[PDB]
């Protein structure tokens, strides 16, 4: 599976969560930012690389970070 | 229904760029921002979302569409007249070249300005205007130059039809949806009453100075082509049949008038033209059946036919609910009604190109092989860029106009419902058509390098010979007499019988097919194949696939979905138009190859008095033709002499383009190899080396978008790679004499 | 040029099938308001069609008989 | 006011500026041709 990974300059916009297009985020409670929130990734099996949430989200240098790692069915998309 | 001052002429929004976006107008923050601009200047649909505002662009940018063509014709005729020598061609076709640019003598060019005879030093001009102009009675400058003016003029009339049907008087949209009358009012309208008008020229103005042209009258003692209308006793001394007027034609006596209307065939044996009456004829077949055409549908006296009733009735056992809902899109979507006309017309003009050949319809083209040449690979190329923005435009209804709850158990439903088993067997056809050709050239190389030459596929060797096109040659040799009793020659004679040999030249000669035409034929269908291939699956898999379930919310232009799913990058509709440009490309450069190989080898040359024919490269095809080695030596290798041994002559142009070419097709590659984010840190170091002296712009520099290197690198491999092969064909057929 | 007349006036056999196969014959815009028996049953571009129908069937018959 | 701006926009400034460059190199050309070095 590839590794989804959350740093703390994250706002908590949502914004990666709804560029999401397999549910791989969440958002939770935070306390780090004026909208205490904070992206999460409990499902990164179901992730596939895409890195859409990396294309939504507005931090320079972006707050999440999508690294492709060992690949799978459910990673590399296959309905075969 | 028709809106009264829509839009207000002022100069203002002229100067502020981006004016059409709503994103660039906020100004330029990145140089994406002008690669944006021009890019999203024609996309109507994407900047209002009105139907009605986007057909009003349309129509005014029709207008000026008509209106830079007719500037352009304006300038072919005006080229004609003054700086030509139409003068001087007429009176000697076969002495003397056709040429109508005339180049300034500056920085050594004045020696462009070659020898064509007569005194005249200019470019010997390929695009066959002469023949056309013969072809329509044309005989002084002066006509020329009044053609010239009238281009402009009706160039400045479709201006101002624009400018009014945009900003004054502007339709409303049923009046684009009404589709039934304007099928009607093209076919007995356009087509039909253009082609009824020029039959009538023909018979009129084009026949009598083309046949004294013919019979042996100097151009000066033509008089004028009015004069003919002005004394009719003209054509009763030419034409016999012109003594009974027009009572013939009402009283059903038609007959009467088969001395100017015929059905010879064949080809004029003085020109090498088709046939005058032959062709006005034709023309007049053609606008009575285009008449009778445009009366079929229903469009405001409740007789015809509902376009939408013909499509509803026509369903099946396989085919579920049919033709059902196609009259909705083809009149919603502007975009489904360009992607099957730009198909047609590309197939059309694909079909011109075949058809020109083979049967020349213009005084002394034939024998010029450098126009039949020229006029071939153009339409050629024409069709084929025509039939890759059909597959685009289909991809762009897909994405954008495309509603499924609209479309339910019809045909449409039907195709992308399979479309898995039409990719996967069209996949194995071009699998199979790749190998069974290709393979079979590879074949004949290694056995042919192999010392093995009974063991090739060749007419000496293993024969494969195309029996069935072999057979329909025969039968249209045995159609004038038998099958079609009233024709007196073939339809052409590639089909089968003798040469014409107007001048010393070869025009036309029975084409015949043996194992190498087998296989270049199978080599065509399978590049046409793969093209298809790839335009069908970019329309059928534009909305979704496996891959990427989403593909119709990311568009048709995009570059990826990123480098997961394994990778994605080239889904979009758009690389599929990318990839089969290539393709398209590929497939047309090797018809026009074959054309130019077999006309040279087959057809054209130098007939003896005897009757013997010596060919250009005297039958070579039949032996060179079968390896990838003969296509390399004797196709390009040898007939490329001529474009490199150009230097210093007149011809050095055509050299110059021939590097030019090899130079875009490799500068292409830097755009097609390269990916953008190498050049984006470079263009980091560089604007770094600008902040040092303070010389860093205010628009921020940005390598260029992923989607726009593969245009850039598209476009630059499609402009190199037919330069190169423009500039090899008319040295080459210039040089061929 | 007599027998003509009675091919192109026995041409009517195309306003007897369209008088019979026409969907949709008193619709149009002018129509041809002095209706009677057999001349102007329908309307005007009914009989317009009908008689343009008639022309072309009679021209086929025409040149069909001379051989 | 607005056509002003109009040819103050980028291409038009460019294209007119290579026009009188090109121009300017043409007409030397054609009154002094065939110069590799200073006489
Ligand atoms: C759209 C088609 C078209 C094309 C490709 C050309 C191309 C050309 N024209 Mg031409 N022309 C055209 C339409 C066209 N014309 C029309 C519609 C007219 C009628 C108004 C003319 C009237 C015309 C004249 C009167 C002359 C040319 C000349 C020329 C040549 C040099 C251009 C020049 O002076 O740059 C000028 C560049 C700018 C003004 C900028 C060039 C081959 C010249 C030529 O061949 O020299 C003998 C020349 O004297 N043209
Ligand atoms: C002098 C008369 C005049 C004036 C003041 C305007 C003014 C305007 N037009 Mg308009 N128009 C004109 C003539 C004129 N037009 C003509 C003759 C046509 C018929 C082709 C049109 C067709 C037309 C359409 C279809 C649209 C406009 C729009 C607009 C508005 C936005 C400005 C614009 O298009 O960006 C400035 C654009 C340019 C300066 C582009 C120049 C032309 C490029 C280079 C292509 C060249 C082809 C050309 C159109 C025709 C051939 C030229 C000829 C020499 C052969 C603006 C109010 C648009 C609108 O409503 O805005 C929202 C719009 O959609 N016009
Ligand atoms: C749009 C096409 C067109 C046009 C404008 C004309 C125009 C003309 N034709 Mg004509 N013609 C045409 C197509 C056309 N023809 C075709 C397609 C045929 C073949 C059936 C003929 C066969 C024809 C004959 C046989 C004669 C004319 C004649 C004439 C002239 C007098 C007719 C008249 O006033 O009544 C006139 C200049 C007559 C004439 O005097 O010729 C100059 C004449 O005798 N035409
Ligand atoms: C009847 C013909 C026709 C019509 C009406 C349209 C209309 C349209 N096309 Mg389309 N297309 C056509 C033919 C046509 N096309 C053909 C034949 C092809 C195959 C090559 C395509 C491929 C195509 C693609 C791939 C795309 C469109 C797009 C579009 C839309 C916007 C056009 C645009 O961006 O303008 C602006 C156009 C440009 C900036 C292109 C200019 C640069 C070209 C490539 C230069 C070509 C080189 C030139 C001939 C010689 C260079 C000389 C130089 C050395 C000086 C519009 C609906 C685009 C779109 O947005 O879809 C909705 C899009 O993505 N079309
Ligand atoms: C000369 C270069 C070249 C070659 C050989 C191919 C080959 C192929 N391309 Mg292709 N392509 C190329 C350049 C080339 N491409 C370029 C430059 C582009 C960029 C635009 C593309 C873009 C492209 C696309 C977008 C598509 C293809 C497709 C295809 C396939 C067509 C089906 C076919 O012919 O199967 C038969 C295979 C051949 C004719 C290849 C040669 C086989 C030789 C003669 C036999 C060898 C014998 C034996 C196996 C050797 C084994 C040795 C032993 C020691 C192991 C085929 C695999 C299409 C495809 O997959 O459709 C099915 C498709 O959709 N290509
Ligand atoms: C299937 C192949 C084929 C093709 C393409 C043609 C093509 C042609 N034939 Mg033809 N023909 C064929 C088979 C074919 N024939 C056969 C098998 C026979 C029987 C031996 C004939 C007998 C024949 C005759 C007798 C004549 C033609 C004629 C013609 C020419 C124009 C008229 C026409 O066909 O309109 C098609 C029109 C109809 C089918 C209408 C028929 C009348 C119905 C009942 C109403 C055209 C070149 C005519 C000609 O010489 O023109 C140059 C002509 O007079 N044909
Ligand atoms: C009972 C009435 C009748 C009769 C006996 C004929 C008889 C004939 N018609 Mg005719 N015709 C009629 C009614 C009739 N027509 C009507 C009503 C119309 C209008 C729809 C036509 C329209 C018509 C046309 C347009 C043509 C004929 C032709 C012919 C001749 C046949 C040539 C041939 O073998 O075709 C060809 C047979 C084939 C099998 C070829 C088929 C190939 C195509 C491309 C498919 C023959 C004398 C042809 C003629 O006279 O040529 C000189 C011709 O071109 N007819
Ligand atoms: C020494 C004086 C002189 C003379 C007699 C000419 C004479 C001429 N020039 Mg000219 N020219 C000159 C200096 C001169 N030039 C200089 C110094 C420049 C640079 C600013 C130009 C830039 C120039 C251009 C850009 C053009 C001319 C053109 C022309 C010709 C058409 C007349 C005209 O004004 O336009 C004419 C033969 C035009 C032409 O078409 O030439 C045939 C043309 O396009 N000239
Ligand atoms: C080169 C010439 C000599 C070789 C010819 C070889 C012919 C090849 C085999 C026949 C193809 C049959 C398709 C027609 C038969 C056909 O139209 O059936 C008719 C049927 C539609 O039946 P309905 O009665 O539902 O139709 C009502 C219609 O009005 C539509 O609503 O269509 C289908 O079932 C679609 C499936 C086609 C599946 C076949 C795919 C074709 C792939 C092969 C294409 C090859 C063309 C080669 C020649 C150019
Ligand atoms: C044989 C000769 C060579 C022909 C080869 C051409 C291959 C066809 C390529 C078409 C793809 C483009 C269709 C739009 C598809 C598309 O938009 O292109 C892609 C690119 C921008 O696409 P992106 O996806 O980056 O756009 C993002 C936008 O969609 C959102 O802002 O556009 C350009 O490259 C802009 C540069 C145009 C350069 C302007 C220079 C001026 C040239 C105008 C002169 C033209 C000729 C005039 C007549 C002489
Ligand atoms: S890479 Fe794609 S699938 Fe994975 S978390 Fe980001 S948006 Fe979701
Ligand atoms: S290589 Fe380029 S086009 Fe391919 S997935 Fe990565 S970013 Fe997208
Ligand atoms: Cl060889």
């Amino acid at each position: 599976s590839h590794s989804v990974k959350i740093y703390d300059t994250c706002i908590g916009c949502t914004q990666c969560v709804r560029a999401c297009p397999l549910d791989v985020l969440e958002m939770v409670p935070w306390d780090g930012c004026k909208a205490a929130q904070i992206a999460s990734s409990p499902r990164t099996e179901d992730c596939v690389g895409c890195k859409r949430c990396e294309t939504a989200c507005p931090t320079d240098f972006l707050s999440i970070r999508v690294y492709l790692g060992a690949e799978t069915t459910r990673s590399m998309g296959l309905a075969y | 229904s028709v809106d009264n001052n829509p839009v207000p002429t002022s100069f203002e929004k002229w100067g502020k760029p981006g004016h059409f976006d709503r994103t660039l107008a906020r100004g330029p923050k990145t140089t994406t921002w002008i690669w944006n601009l021009h890019a999203n200047a024609h996309d109507f649909d994407s900047q209002t979302s009105d139907l009605e505002d986007v057909s009003r662009k349309i129509f005014s940018a029709h207008f000026g569409h008509l209106a830079v063509v007719f500037v352009w014709l304006s300038g072919m005729y005006f080229h004609g007249a003054k700086f030509s020598n139409y003068e001087g061609w007429l009176a000697d076709p076969t002495h003397i070249k056709p040429s109508a640019q005339v180049v300034w003598p500056i920085v050594g060019q004045g020696i462009l300005n070659g020898d064509v005879g007569g005194g005249f030093h200019g470019i010997q001009i390929t695009s066959g205007l002469f023949y056309l102009w013969r072809a329509s009675g044309f005989t002084d400058s002066y006509q020329l130059y009044c053609t010239a003016i009238g281009g402009l003029v009706m160039a400045a009339l479709m201006l101002f039809a624009g400018w009014f049907h945009y900003h004054v008087k502007a339709p409303k949209l049923e009046w684009f949806q009404n589709v039934e009358s304007m099928m009607n009012h093209h076919l007995a309208g356009l087509l039909g009453l253009g082609s009824l008008g020029w039959a009538g020229h023909q018979i009129h103005v084009s026949m009598p100075i083309n046949k004294l042209l013919d019979a042996g009258v100097a151009p000066k003692d033509i008089p004028l082509p009015h004069e003919f209308i002005l004394e009719p006793s003209k054509m009763a001394e030419l034409y016999p049949s012109f003594a009974q007027g027009l009572t013939p034609f009402f009283t059903l006596n038609w007959g009467v008038y088969s001395d100017f209307l015929t059905f010879k065939g064949g080809l004029n044996p003085v020109t090498g033209g088709l046939w005058l009456s032959d062709t006005a004829h034709h023309h007049l077949a053609i606008a009575v059946l285009f008449i009778i055409a445009g009366h079929m549908y229903r469009t405001n006296w409740g007789i015809g036919h509902s376009m939408k009733e013909i499509l509803e009735a026509h369903k099946g056992p396989f085919t579920g609910e049919g033709h059902k809902g196609l009259y909705e899109i083809l009149t919603t979507s502007w975009h489904a009604q360009l992607a099957i006309n730009l198909a047609l017309l590309g197939s059309l003009t694909i079909i011109v190109a075949q058809h020109m050949y083979a049967m020349p319809p213009y005084p002394y083209q034939a024998i010029d092989y450098a126009t039949q040449l020229s006029l071939f690979t153009h339409h050629m190329w024409i069709g084929g860029f025509l039939i890759v923005g059909a597959g685009a435009h289909g991809a762009i209804f897909m994405v954008r106009d495309y509603d499924p709850a609209k479309n339910v158990n019809n045909l449409l439903d039907r195709m992308l419902r399979h479309r898995d088993a039409i990719i996967s067997h069209l996949n194995w056809v071009c699998i199979f058509l790749g190998f069974h050709s290709f393979g079979l050239y590879i074949h004949n190389d290694t056995m042919r390098a192999l010392g093995r030459p009974q063991d090739m596929f060749s007419d000496t060797a293993i024969q494969l010979q195309p029996i069935f096109a072999q057979w329909v040659q025969h039968l249209h040799t045995l159609a004038p007499g038998a099958t079609a009793p009233n024709a007196l020659a073939t339809a052409s004679y590639a089909f089968g019988g003798e040469t014409i040999a107007v001048a010393g030249k070869v025009a036309m000669m029975p084409i015949t097919l043996g194992t190498a035409d087998f296989m270049v034929h199978h080599i065509h269908a399978f590049t046409i194949h793969v093209t298809a291939l790839i335009l069908l699956k970019g329309v059928l898999y534009a909305r979704s696939s496996r891959l990427v379930p989403d593909k119709a919310n990311l568009g048709f232009r995009f570059p990826c979905d990123g480098p997961g799913r394994g990778g994605t990058c080239q889904v979009s509709g758009w690389d599929h138009v990318f990839l089969g440009l290539f393709w398209m490309y590929n497939s047309l450069s090797i018809v026009i190859f074959h054309f130019s190989w077999k006309m040279q080898s087959d057809v054209w040359g130098t007939v003896s008095p005897d009757g013997s024919v010596t060919h250009v490269t005297l039958g070579n095809f039949a032996q060179s033709a079968i390896t990838i080695n003969g296509w390399l030596r004797d196709f390009l290798w040898a007939q490329a002499a001529n474009v490199i041994n150009s230097y210093g002559s007149a011809l050095s142009a055509y050299g110059i383009m021939f590097l030019a070419g090899h130079f875009v097709f490799a500068f292409s590659l830097m755009f097609l190899f390269s990916g953008r984010g190498y050049w984006q840190e470079l263009i980091e170091s560089i604007v770094w080396a600008h902040n040092k002296l303070n010389v860093a712009p205010a628009i921020q520099p940005r390598a260029l978008s992923i989607i726009q290197g593969r245009a850039v690198g598209v476009a630059h491999y499609l402009l190199g790679g037919i330069v190169t092969t423009w500039a090899f064909f008319l040295a080459r057929s210039l040089s061929i004499g | 040029l007599s027998v003509g007349i009675i091919m192109c006036l026995c041409n009517v056999f195309a306003f007897v099938i369209g008088y019979f196969a026409i969907q949709k014959t008193g619709k149009g815009k002018d129509l041809a308001l002095p209706q009677l028996a057999s001349k102007k049953t329908f309307g005007l571009p009914e009989l317009l069609a009908t008689m343009s129908f008639g022309h072309i069937l009679g021209a086929g018959m025409v040149l069909g008989l001379a051989s | 006011d607005g056509l002003k701006s109009f040819l103050s926009t980028a291409p038009v400034m460019i294209m007119a500026l290579l026009t009188f460059t090109a121009g300017i190199l043409i007409e030397f050309n054609r009154f002094y041709p065939d110069l590799l070095f200073h006489p």
